[PDB]
């Protein structure tokens, strides 16, 4: 069945005393009066009704609220896991008695996720029989066995007096279990008892959790004529599940220090009014709380159809790289550059860049890309950096201060250091002036050190500027030839050519979607544009630098971007002491 | 809104599409303090007027 | 009135759409 | 993967969009590749042994830390006290209102600690910055006199 | 006179870092007192100074 | 104008004579935001008066 959550979904996010403050918290909560799915595991009392048994698989979102109404400790434990197989780990909890023993060990009992509490003949009473239903190998990491010894079941048929409230939330490989206990009265639904959930257990588990399962103890008196598991007429426990939502609660503490009341910030317009006003006393009058924002429906991605792999195989490993005094320009144009192989081929000693980030390199597009590959000393690998003044590398190769693009360096000991002497690698040692970043002085003249014309002759203070590298086959760590290649990612808004392919969703009009045009992560409706767009780049701008008119790369249709319906709510409310209806 | 304010761009959609949170947060902090300063200046001028 | 009409024509009070999209709305007067 | 999740699972990889169920072929490689280590290799290929520590600084009862002198409590005297890093300077008193059975830390609106609990014992404490006011030199001009109030 | 061109010509240093003046403008700047401290450390200590 | 505002100096001629553009720009941004804040405060006081 389905019911509403009256006073459930609140827990201390970070425990602080918070003596009589109206705090504003943002965490994973359960919105009030929402759908909470009743799982009434009642014993079937009729010959026609179905056997009420509730251990179904429940998808596990980013957070889960759980509630167990109880009178005889029937509901015991919970289980998690991505798919509940030998491939993925599966947590579990056991509450056979007062002692709380738990595990993380993957034990596959998909056919029988049950537990057994059978009526023992010896000193006949309600005892536990089968707390072990595990039928697999462990291959596990974590363990926990708490043993306060107290044997208590206390079977009864009266009203469900106790209720345990839990929150199982996981983030950053950590599992947090908030728990609290409350004596309830009503048997058919959740009573109006407000309280928060104190944290008890935090466990590092490091497992992707997507599913959820529960354990029920089903076995009855031996006097029952038949199988106690197939036929059982004493089970009455029930439990409720609530998929936690990212909310922003306002928690009102008291003098004692516990959360007495709470208010949502999206439940009702008056609730949002109390959220903004930061109090529970909202007097008569118009209030302005938020704006009527329409969320995007889908996510259009627009990358060029063609899938020509960019020639990145011949830029990283090649036969010969020209020396630093004369470096090559590899212009990569109109192709797809799948960086997965550039991630698979991970042998780079140094990889730094100051513009785009390597995380977003895959889902980003570029218009011009130029690669400069060469070879340098072992101590020069740190000297190819913007702003880094080079003692000898400023004559040779400088990087722009506005440079955007990533550099790659790796040890070329196995390819460029050989017994052949490899003196063909040269570099400039001194010059009358320091070069600009993307200028290379491939010229080779004589140096007039000491203010004397050494025209053609190399004598004292007339040394040859183009000195060969002092390489040695398998030298020390600081003198190995390091082979490097830099990429100048031109981020100027021009028709993007060099980037990986994503799905090209069809164009849609008059529907604001989280579209993405070569990194342009805009969320607005699309329309046809009357004004003739430029034959050049597919980008447009306005006074506020928010793109207004663009053009698709695949089809030359002039698209107009406009953020969809935006307004502002204004809660018209009388005094809360008088009513709660607003306009 | 068309002011760099020290960041490498001027629109919030071309910073999160380039950098990652741990390095984009400083650029966002620059942009937000600049825009908050501008809006506070506007509010003060409006109050005086 | 005749004289009031001569006043409502020499003031006269898209840029408004740009301000509206950025959250810079203009409330209407009560009167 | 996300930071603190480890995918200990070892499956087959369907590279090239084809089901390689149990077979290792072209674009069906084994994800768990062993390190290409070599006894006393070059500088760039040596095995580096690492260990990272997650210092959970969340305000909870501190357990793991070095031993510092446990000075006895004193009431109605503001001191430069230090409770597990809480470098506060205020008078200390008994706290009437019941503190939480959880962490020894408390806070207020101004994010300055007001009520705490001792590490070694379980007595509640109220922190309050000691006598603070403001001087106001009541003075005539310099040339008429130098005495102030 | 501290002619840093020879200190630039003699480029064999694995680590060259500083937080004050920039190496680009070390040539066209003047200093009042210069004190040098030379010593030797481990291979894992070079990042530690 | 005689305030560090966080920068290693207080005059713009002794920052561009020490650091390079890519590292001097952060110090200049500190100085400029501080000075702009001070001038905006002066303008607001003048408007109120
Ligand atoms: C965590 O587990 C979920 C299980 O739902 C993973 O979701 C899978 O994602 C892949 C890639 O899109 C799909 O092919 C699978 O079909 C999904 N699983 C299911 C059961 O549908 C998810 O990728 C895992 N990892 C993360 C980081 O969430
Ligand atoms: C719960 O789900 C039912 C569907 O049967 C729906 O009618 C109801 O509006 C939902 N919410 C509440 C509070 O019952
Ligand atoms: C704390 O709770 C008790 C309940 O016995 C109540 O009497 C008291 O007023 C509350 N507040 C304080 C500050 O003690
Ligand atoms: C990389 O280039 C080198 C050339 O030195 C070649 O021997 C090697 O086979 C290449 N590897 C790949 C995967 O292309
Ligand atoms: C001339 O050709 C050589 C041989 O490839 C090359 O190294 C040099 O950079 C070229 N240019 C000049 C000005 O020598
Ligand atoms: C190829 O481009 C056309 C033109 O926009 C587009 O309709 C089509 O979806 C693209 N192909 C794919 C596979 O997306
Ligand atoms: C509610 O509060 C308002 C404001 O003080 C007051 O005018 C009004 O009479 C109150 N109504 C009731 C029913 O208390
Ligand atoms: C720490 O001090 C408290 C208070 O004096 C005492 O009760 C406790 O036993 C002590 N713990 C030790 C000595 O391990
Ligand atoms: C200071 O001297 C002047 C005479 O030049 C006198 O009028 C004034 O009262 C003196 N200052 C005060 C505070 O009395």
């Amino acid at each position: 069945a389905y019911t509403n959550s009256f006073t459930r979904g609140v827990y201390y996010p970070d425990k602080v005393f918070r003596s009589s403050v109206l705090h504003s918290t943002q965490d994973l909560f359960l919105p009030f009066f929402s759908n909470v799915t009743w799982f009434h595991a009642i014993h079937v009392s009729g010959t026609n009704g179905t056997k009420r048994f509730d251990n179904p698989v429940l998808p596990f979102n980013d957070g889960v609220y759980f509630a167990s109404t109880e009178k005889s400790n029937i509901i015991r434990g919970w289980i998690f896991g991505t798919t509940l197989d030998s491939k993925t780990q599966s947590l579990l909890i056991v509450n056979n008695a007062t002692n709380v023993v738990i595990k993380v060990c993957e034990f596959q009992f998909c056919n029988d996720p049950f537990l057994g509490v059978y009526y023992h003949k010896n000193n006949k009473s309600w005892m536990e029989s089968e707390f072990r239903v595990y039928s697999s190998a462990n291959n596990c990491t974590f363990e926990y066995v708490s043993q306060p010894f107290l044997m208590d079941l206390e079977g009864k048929q009266g009203n469900f007096k106790n209720l345990r409230e839990f929150v199982f939330k996981n983030i950053d490989g950590y599992f947090k279990i908030y728990s609290k206990h409350t004596p309830i009265n009503l048997v058919r639904d959740l009573p109006q008892g407000f309280s928060a959930l104190e944290p008890l257990v935090d466990l590092p588990i490091g497992i992707n959790i997507t599913r959820f399962q529960t354990l029920l103890a089903l076995h009855r008196s031996y006097l029952t004529p038949g199988d106690s598991s197939s036929g059982w007429t004493a089970g009455a426990a029930a439990y409720y599940v609530g998929y936690l939502q990212p909310r922003t609660f306002l928690l009102k503490y008291n003098e004692n220090g516990t959360i007495t009341d709470a208010v949502d910030c999206a439940l009702d317009p008056l609730s949002e009014t109390k959220c903004t006003l930061k109090s529970f006393t909202v007097e008569k009058g118009i209030y302005q709380t938020s704006n009527f924002r329409v969320q995007p429906t889908e996510s259009i991605v627009r990358f060029p159809n063609i899938t020509n792999l960019c020639p990145f195989g011949e830029v990283f490993n090649a036969t010969r790289f020209a020396s630093v005094y004369a470096w090559n320009r590899k212009r990569i144009s109109n192709c797809v550059a799948d960086y997965s192989v550039l991630y698979n081929s991970a042998s780079f000693s140094t990889f730094k860049c100051y513009g785009v980030s390597p995380t977003k390199l895959n889902d980003l597009c570029f218009t011009n890309v130029y690669a400069d590959s060469f070879v340098i000393r072992g101590d020069e690998v740190r000297q190819i950096a913007p702003g880094q003044t080079g003692k000898i590398a400023d004559y040779n190769y400088k990087l722009p201060d506005d440079f955007t693009g990533c550099v790659i360096a790796w040890n070329s000991n196995n390819l460029d250091s050989k017994v052949g002497g490899n003196y063909n690698y040269l570099y400039r040692l001194f010059r009358k002036s320091n070069l600009k970043p993307f200028e290379r002085d491939i010229s080779t003249e004589i140096y007039q050190a000491g203010s004397t014309p050494c025209n053609g002759v190399e004598g004292f203070n007339c040394y040859f500027p183009l000195q060969s590298y002092g390489f040695q086959p398998t030298n020390g760590v600081g003198y190995q030839p390091y082979r490097v290649v830099v990429l100048s990612f031109e981020l100027l808004h021009a028709p993007a050519t060099v980037c990986g392919p994503k799905k090209s969703t069809n164009l849609v009009k008059n529907k604001c979607v989280n579209f993405n045009f070569n990194g342009l992560t805009g969320t607005g409706v699309l329309t046809e544009s009357n004004k003739k767009f430029l034959p050049f780049q597919q980008f447009g701008r306005d006074i506020a630098d928010t793109t207004d008119a663009v053009r698709d790369p695949q089809t030359l249709e002039i698209l107009d971007i406009t953020p969809c319906s935006f307004g502002g709510v204004s809660v018209i409310t009388p005094g809360t002491n008088t009513s709660n209806q607003v306009a | 809104l068309s002011s760099n304010f020290g960041a490498i761009s001027s629109v919030l959609n071309d910073i999160l599409s380039r950098l990652d949170p741990p390095e984009a947060e400083v650029q966002i902090d620059r942009l937000i303090t600049g825009r908050l300063q501008s809006l506070q200046t506007y509010v003060t001028q409006q109050l005086i007027r | 009135s005749f004289i009031e009409d001569l006043l409502f024509n020499k003031v006269t009070l898209d840029l408004i759409c740009a301000q509206k999209f950025n959250g810079l709305t203009v409330l209407p007067p009560l009167l």
